[PDB]
């Protein structure tokens, strides 16, 4: 009751995206939709499990570099990724090799898995990059190109463990690459015609849901002393700041992105919103006791 | 100075506005008959945060809701 | 020895201390009462205390 | 008191994982079988990873497999060095004779293996899971192996704070049709309802004080009296100036949001009237 | 003669081969078929890699056992 909706098994299109239609899959891949045009898929989505595998795989790296491989599927326009799966891989912090090992490692996972009642199939790779930034080098470039020629559904993510740790936020960067011979800002390198960048996102299900609520409950004091809004100044006059570009950009447009600059501005002026509800409701709890 | 030294209070001064602001300072001595009165104020504070959480349940409904 | 000011090593450096520790017991502080603490008249406690600055002490 | 169990933020998360991954598969839920894998120090023991253990079974009873963990074991052993085998979890409610039975061989396999429970159909505060210890009983006949509760900490690595709240704060609230609403006000409704729990028990001792059920421990009730004194915190007027400023503040910052909803239904309105009742 | 080779991918490959060829020809063959660069094959059998200088001798199998292909992938 003081839940309302709660929780006995019911659920949403938030656990429905968990599933493998074999019909939708095996149509989609007969059909090919993105090898007409370049300009395919834009959103990437990973669940959070592989978030944190791939996270205590850089940090258990330490200042030297790791790689591994990740699993999913892809799903109309978008591309879905719920696994992370590292690998046995040895070499300085600016190169690694993968040897044999590697070899003989994805395959049996890959077996191992199917034994389980895995049904995913491989989707990618990810590299650790300790301190210079997220971007693809040449070697990492033409190891894109070979692998989305030869592979077509594919997409590769770099993380940077020393600078995820240091900030605080997470360094995830997923990028897939234009092919060669279409021709149409130093920190993302040298080579940034040859590849370009994609969103990220995030899910989790119902069940996880309720289980990182609960575990996130003891938290309770800097719950109720965050006090947010005062430390996400920052980010939230970025926001504005390219709320307003979009704008600009949608009125120069008139003379669609009318849509994506309402829903930012939605989300910035919710944010705000909430940040002076949780104030107000600590007012409300604690100045106005004892006189 | 010697008192905060001491470590009893905490807090600063202000010479501008002549004040002394303490952040905390420690409990003195309870007689066997405030006791009564210390309850008083910790039932208030409840019945407070039991009127805050009624309030919530209603805020959530009506959004749920609309 | 003096640092040809009339003051010894020793009431210089804990002149600073003295300072130092004051600055994290006050708000704000008038120079007759920082002089009132420190031994100085009123005149040359300000130029401490400009001098601890600039440098990053205080 | 036996040995220290640290649990981490992982585990939980790969039962759930596992849980929702066989629910969808065969639609109606069923039971997962799992192991955990980690370090042994002394008198600590501590859970890092771990992976799924094929289970069959046999008329109605539920059987390890040894080859499978054989060659799995050697597997994990390239990745991670300094993991070994600690016990095995299972989703459920009490402890059945069932767990007993499959905890037979997971004592064969190793002398004292751990054991986590996790229970997805809880309506409880407290947590999920239990750890469980295994004892061999003395007394002649069935030897039944003894479950000992111990007590679950919450050791984490620099990595888990920052990774639980960047994927707690979406939760993808904004496409289930949940309402933003129902997540922030509900998430520190819990925290709030702690608060008023603890402060109740505070007060039921104060209470049972001055009654006289407990001794008069003459401590407690100075620490009573001055959390008492500390209530109404930061009453002056540059609180309540600076407060009234960040209020105005979010109201315009709402105001210069509300004004652009406004104006692109205006302008979906005209778009479609240009079709309507007016040609071109 | 009527092997089968199944990539991590999905891509399925049914090949011919006398049971007494080189593995140089078998790779040259399965890039003619498919694309692959001459020398960038890793082949798998049965959980173990096929030694390129050792010849395909003894194939005793019909089917069932499948050689999986991957790509070299490597970053810096």
């Amino acid at each position: 009751t003081w839940e309302l909706a709660n929780n006995m098994q019911e659920a949403q299109s938030i656990d429905e995206i968990y599933k493998y239609d074999k019909k939708q899959q095996q149509e989609i891949l007969a059909a090919k939709p993105w090898t007409k045009d370049h300009h395919y898929f834009k959103y990437c989505k990973i669940s959070a499990l592989a978030l944190l595998k791939m996270v205590m795989h850089a940090r258990s790296g330490g200042n030297l570099a790791v790689m591994g491989l990740m699993l999913g599927k892809v799903d109309g326009e978008t591309m879905i990724i719920m696994d992370s799966f590292a690998l046995p891989v040895e070499g300085t912090e600016t190169r690694v090799n993968a040897q044999a090992a590697a070899y003989e490692y994805m395959a049996a996972y890959i077996e191992n898995a199917k034994q389980v009642g895995r049904l995913e199939n491989a989707i990618g790779w990810y590299h650790s990059h300790p301190g210079y930034g997220c971007w693809l080098s040449g070697i990492n470039v033409s190891t894109q190109m070979l692998n989305q020629q030869f592979q077509e559904p594919f997409v590769a993510v770099v993380i940077d463990p020393t600078r995820t740790i240091s900030a605080g936020k997470v360094n995830l960067g997923a990028f897939r690459t234009y092919p060669k011979g279409y021709k149409p800002i130093e920190d993302f390198g040298v080579h940034c015609k040859q590849y370009y960048a994609l969103e990220v996102s995030y899910f989790k299900s119902s069940l996880d849901r309720k289980l990182l609520e609960l575990l996130w409950n003891k938290y309770w004091v800097n719950t109720l002393s965050s006090s947010s809004l005062l430390t996400n100044a920052d980010y939230t006059t970025g926001q504005v700041f390219d709320l307003s570009e979009k704008l600009e950009q949608s009125e120069a447009q008139l003379g669609d992105k009318l849509a994506k600059a309402t829903r930012d501005s939605c989300k910035t002026t919710i944010e705000a919103i909430h940040g002076l509800m949780s104030q107000v409701i600590k007012d409300k709890l604690f100045n106005q006791i004892n006189i | 100075i010697e008192a905060v030294y001491t470590d009893i209070i905490q807090g600063k001064l202000d010479q501008r506005n002549q004040l002394l602001e303490v952040d905390f300072c420690i409990g003195r001595d309870i007689r066997k008959k405030d006791i009564n009165n210390i309850v008083k104020t910790l039932h208030e504070w409840c019945d407070g945060c039991e009127a805050v959480l009624l309030g919530i349940e209603q805020q959530v409904l009506r959004a749920n809701q609309y | 020895a003096t640092t040809a000011d009339g003051s010894s090593i020793l009431d210089r450096a804990v002149i600073e201390h003295n300072l130092l520790s004051a600055s994290k017991l006050y708000n704000n502080i008038t120079f007759e009462e920082l002089g009132a603490l420190l031994e100085i008249p009123a005149a040359k406690a300000e130029k401490i205390a400009s001098q601890m600055i600039t440098e990053g002490r205080m | 008191g036996s040995v220290s169990v640290a649990l981490h933020p992982l585990v939980i998360l790969n039962i759930s994982d596992h849980w929702i991954r066989m629910r969808s598969q065969e639609g109606r839920p069923v039971q997962v079988i799992g192991a955990l894998i980690g370090k042994q120090e002394g008198r600590n023991i501590e859970v890092m990873n771990s992976f799924e253990l094929l289970s069959h079974t046999v008329e109605e009873k539920i059987i390890i497999d040894k080859e499978y963990y054989y060659t799995k074991e050697e597997q994990f052993k390239q990745v991670f060095k300094e993991l070994e085998f600690l016990g095995w979890y299972t989703t459920g409610g009490p402890p059945d004779p069932s767990d007993i039975h499959v905890h037979k061989q997971v004592c064969e396999i190793i002398e004292s293996p751990l054991f986590l429970k996790l229970n997805p159909m809880t309506k409880h505060t407290d947590l999920p899971v239990s750890v469980f210890e295994s004892v061999i009983d003395i007394i002649n006949g069935e030897a039944t192996m003894l479950f000992a509760e111990l007590t679950y900490t919450l050791a984490t690595e620099e990595a888990e704070r920052i990774g639980v709240d960047h994927v707690a704060r979406m939760t993808a609230t904004g496409s289930g049709e949940n309402s933003t609403v129902a997540e922030h006000l509900i998430a520190q409704h819990s925290a709030i309802k702690m608060l008023h729990s603890r402060v109740k028990l505070i007060l039921e001792y104060v209470k049972a004080s001055e009654a006289g059920e407990v001794p008069f421990n003459h401590e407690i009730l100075r620490e009573a009296y001055a959390l008492c004194h500390c209530l109404p915190v930061l009453s002056t007027d540059k609180f309540k100036t600076d407060f009234y400023d960040q209020c105005n503040d979010v109201g315009l910052m709402a105001y210069l949001g509300t004004i652009t909803k406004t104006c692109n239904t205006m302008n979906q309105f005209v778009n479609k009237f240009n079709v309507l009742y007016d040609r071109q | 003669m009527l092997i089968k080779v199944k990539t991590l991918t999905g891509k399925e490959i049914e090949i011919d081969i006398e049971p007494t060829d080189k593995v140089e020809r078998i790779k040259e063959r399965v890039e003619e078929k498919e694309g692959i660069p001459p020398q960038q094959q890793r082949l798998i059998y049965s959980g173990k890699q096929m030694n390129d200088e050792k010849t395909a001798a003894d194939y005793k199998i019909l089917g069932g056992s499948v050689l999986h292909l991957v790509l070299a992938l490597r970053g810096g």
